[PDB]
């Protein structure tokens, strides 16, 4: 047996998928820590790893990419759980380590491969606090090629009422992602700030694990990879559409929560969004 | 004569204790870097550049972590130029924890 | 895998700090005994016997001490069989604490 | 320029060194770390060290016996401090090392040679928490031998309501000496219980250090040879009383303080003990 985990249903998924829109056709780029291509409940396409001592993408030694990926397209079948857009072409692009920790130049680098190879979405579920000019012109440069760029907001919950935001998330030219539980609550642990964009389901997100397994985690890593499944459903509906048409769609649809610097423009709705 | 002696931990958890203690270390800057700490002569390095002060321990600036939510406890008691010492602080993930120090966490 | 790793500091005065560190030593029973601690085999060995718990400590029995009063105070934090300890104590004199452990306050 | 340390004078030795009465001809055992013949303001006899590795009991490598000395005999002259008995012959039973710890059996031994060597007077400023039989057997022994045994009370403050004088002090045949202030006060750390004797002064007591130095300290070590040089004075004044005679006037002539529990029969007057 397969079950929807509850996020899946929260931002309305299930909907397009029953009008056939799955993701099919569109390619994403989990940009982390790999994917295990062996588990049973994904198909991974193809990527490539930017992390000098660890070459294979598709050994994920961390577990957390292959969470993320689950979250986007985990397969529509009789068993585990199921994806965002279960049908959408999914790549390993690894840039961190795994004990989880990236370089900069490795982020920069996948998103590089990312742009080359033609990919739609692009998902970074990783953040540091400083930002810098290759980063933003590697990010910027994406989104100019056409790309939908998203990124977790960051863990940093509140402080005094400076932006908690890192990056790439703080950037505009991308998505950022901030976390609700079922209930529509902000998790305490989520960043705010003005650069904030939209809210998605992470707290205790079930998804697929290396080896066969399955398991709940909770972060603004596990919202993201709902609004970047959220992008390939749209883009599977209206294949040309631009990055911008599908990030407004997204961020004109949502569900208003509280003030803004705690959510965005608040839930997205992908059945709303894909009109 | 450096009266220097540390002792680290960590754990998952969000308080001192209410956060089982999983790994523990012990440094020694006075007179020489020992103790057991996969990087003694560093640790002791970093304290020093910052003159022992936890609190003033840059982040990274150029490496990126996760985005998963799942906190650690580090704590740090002892004596530093003889000067006693009782840190503690949660970081949001390990990788977290570890791209503060360079080194003093390097554990 | 025990996660243990000590620290112990002593000065003359009665609270932990209104009475600066003199000495301070580390202390690691897991694996085996190491530190900075002129007697870890023992003091470990000491430990292990009460099981990790300071206030179990039997003085002497067998020797004297001035009775001068000019207080030490010993401190103790760490982690035991990964419990969390952080422990103090005033002894009226340095023997005094000397004459406590067998080896822990084997400084 | 010779100063009067407070504590002679508290208990009224300057009186009785008025009337001729200096401790002369009186052999006083200090039972403890060795004294420092070579100061100024002393003159040992002789003595002898029960510790095996320091066989010099004229050499003091931890200070506190030299300290005690002084306040038992420092030389009456134009320079130092003044002890009770001026001239009192002073003997070093060496029993405790330089970091002032002792064996039972060092500590046994050495009132072993007290009273072979026909000591009249004992100080035993040191303490320990157990009693022991041969321990008690050898200070009985001194009594019964006719010498003056005197020792420090302990340094445990009070407890509830349990006693916390410490061996030799806690046996009967013991005079055992608590300490007050200039005040009168008993100082905050002087062990109580039923078995306390007598008060003296133990509160910043100046006295000799090694080094023909000078300083204070405090304890009840710095009380007990203030009872133990009163002692000498009035075998000074009355050769062949018994030491029976010598305790009973020293306890029947107290100037009394508080409860007994903390006080015992209060502070000794030496002026009035030799009546
Ligand atoms: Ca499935
Ligand atoms: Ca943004
Ligand atoms: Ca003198
Ligand atoms: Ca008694």
């Amino acid at each position: 047996a397969q079950s929807v985990p509850y996020g899946v249903s929260q931002i309305k998924a299930p909907a397009l998928h029953s009008q056939g829109y799955t993701g099919s056709n569109v390619k994403v780029a989990v940009i982390d820590s790999g994917i295990d291509s062996s588990h049973p409940d994904l198909k991974v396409a193809g990527g490539a790893s930017m992390v000098p001592s660890e070459t294979n993408p598709f050994q994920d030694n961390n577990s957390h990419g292959t969470h993320v990926a689950g979250t986007v397209a985990a397969l529509n079948n009789s068993i585990g759980v199921l994806g965002v857009a279960p049908s959408a072409s999914l790549y390993a692009v690894k840039v961190l380590g795994a004990d989880g920790s990236g370089q900069y130049s490795w982020i920069i680098n996948g998103i590089e491969w990312a742009i080359a190879n033609n990919m739609d979405v692009i998902n970074m579920s990783l953040g540091g606090p400083s930002g810098s000019a290759a980063l933003k012109a590697a990010v910027d440069k994406a989104v100019a090629s056409g790309v939908v760029v998203v990124a977790a907001a960051g863990n940093e919950g509140t402080s005094g009422s400076s932006s908690t935001v890192g990056y790439p998330g703080k950037y505009p030219s991308v998505i950022a992602v901030g976390a609700v539980d079922s209930s529509n609550q902000r998790a305490s642990f989520s960043s705010v700030g003005p650069e904030l964009d939209v809210m998605a389901p992470g707290v205790s997100i079930q998804s697929t694990l290396p080896g066969n397994k399955y398991g709940a985690y909770n972060g603004t890593s596990m919202a993201s990879p709902h609004v970047a499944g959220a992008a390939a459903l749209i883009l599977s509906k209206h294949p040309n559409w631009t990055n911008t048409q599908v990030r407004s769609s997204l961020e004109n649809t949502t569900t208003k929560l509280g003030d803004s610097f705690y959510y965005g423009k608040g839930l997205i709705n992908v059945q709303a969004a894909a009109q | 004569y450096a009266p220097s002696a540390l002792v680290l931990t960590v754990g998952k958890g969000v308080s001192a204790t209410t956060a089982a203690p999983e790994r523990a270390v012990t440094l020694t800057c006075a007179p020489g870097p020992s103790g057991t700490h996969p990087a003694a002569g560093s640790a002791c390095a970093d304290l020093a550049a910052v003159g022992g002060d936890l609190n003033a321990l840059t982040r990274g600036e150029d490496v990126m972590c996760p985005k998963v939510y799942d906190p650690v406890l580090l704590t740090v008691d002892g004596v530093w130029q003889g000067k006693r010492v009782s840190y503690e602080r949660v970081f949001s993930n390990e990788c977290e924890m570890n791209a503060h120090g360079s080194s003093v966490f390097a554990f």
